[PDB]
C-alpha cells in the first residue's frame, strides 16, 4: 500500500512542479504593474476588495 | 554567482531596485514585500536553484543575508 | 418637404443666429473677448445654444471653448 | 451659477464612475487568477510534505 501511495505521491510531486511554474511566471509579470501602480491609484480606488 | 542570482531573483520578484537589496536588507521592511510576496519569493528563490526548502526553515528566512545563508 | 430649414440647417442653429444678440457676440467674440456670469444677457445666450455655436465655428477652424471657471472664448487651430 | 456647476458635476462623476468601472474589475481578475494559482501551489506542497 505505502509504495502504491508512493506513486500517487509522485504524480503530486509533478503536478506541483507544473503549478509552481506557473505562479512564479505570473508574479514576474505583475510586478511591472506593481511598480507602476505607485502613484496613489491602487490603495482604495483600484483594488476595491468588494 | 549564487550571491548575485540572489539579487537577481529577488529584485525581479519584489520588483525593488538592486541597490536597495544588499546582504542585510530585510524583505518586509526595507523591501516592502508582505506575507504573499515573500510567499511568492521563496518559490523562486526554490525554483532558481531547483532545490526544496522545509516549512518551518523557509519560513525562517527573512533577510537577504538569511536568504543567501540558505542558499548557500 | 422641400423649401424647409431643415434641409440646409438644424432649426435650433437657425433660431440661435436669428436671435437680436447674436452680431454683437459674434463681433466680440472674434475680437478676442471672453465671456463671464456677470454679463447675464450674453452668457445665458451662451449657454442655451452652446453646442450650436461650437459646430458652427468649427466650420472656420476655431474652437469655442469652455473654460471650468464657466467663461467662454475662442481659440484658433493652426489652419 | 447652479446651471454651471451642475453639469460640470455630472462630466465629472460620469466619467470617474465609468473609468474604475472599466479598469478595476480587470485589475481584479488577473488579482484573483494569482490568488488561485497561489492557492493550489500551497494545498499542494502542504499534501506532499505531509
Amino acid at each position: 500500500e505505502m509504495e502504491n501511495v508512493q506513486k500517487k505521491l509522485r504524480k503530486l510531486e509533478r503536478d506541483y512542479y507544473q503549478i509552481r511554474e506557473q505562479v512564479v511566471s505570473a508574479k514576474a509579470g505583475w510586478c511591472a504593474v506593481m511598480r507602476m501602480v505607485k502613484d496613489n491609484g491602487v490603495e482604495r480606488r483600484l483594488h476595491r476588495r468588494e | 554567482t549564487i550571491e548575485e542570482r540572489v539579487k537577481k531573483i529577488i529584485g525581479e520578484q519584489l520588483g525593488v531596485k538592486q541597490e536597495e537589496v544588499t546582504n542585510n536588507a530585510s524583505f518586509v521592511e526595507d523591501l516592502g514585500a508582505d506575507s504573499l510576496d515573500t510567499v511568492e519569493l521563496v518559490m523562486a528563490l526554490e525554483e532558481e536553484f531547483d532545490t526544496e526548502i522545509p516549512d518551518e526553515e523557509a519560513e525562517k528566512i527573512t533577510t537577504v543575508q538569511a536568504a543567501i545563508d540558505y542558499i548557500n | 418637404s422641400s423649401t424647409h430649414i431643415e434641409q440646409f440647417m438644424p432649426v435650433k442653429l437657425a433660431q440661435a443666429l436669428a436671435n437680436s444678440l447674436f452680431p454683437e457676440l459674434d463681433s466680440q467674440l472674434r475680437a478676442g473677448r471672453h465671456i463671464g456670469i456677470d454679463d447675464l444677457d450674453n452668457h445665458a445666450f451662451l449657454m442655451d445654444f452652446q453646442e450650436q455655436l461650437e459646430e458652427f465655428y468649427a466650420r472656420y477652424n476655431v474652437e469655442l471653448i469652455r473654460a471650468p471657471e464657466g467663461f467662454f472664448y475662442l481659440r484658433p487651430r493652426s489652419t | 451659477a447652479i446651471r454651471v456647476t451642475q453639469s460640470d458635476r455630472d462630466l465629472f462623476k460620469h466619467l470617474i464612475t465609468e473609468a474604475t468601472s472599466y479598469v478595476s474589475a480587470d485589475y481584479m481578475r488577473h488579482a484573483n487568477e494569482r490568488r488561485t494559482h497561489l492557492d493550489e501551489a500551497l494545498a499542494l506542497r502542504g499534501e506532499l510534505f505531509g
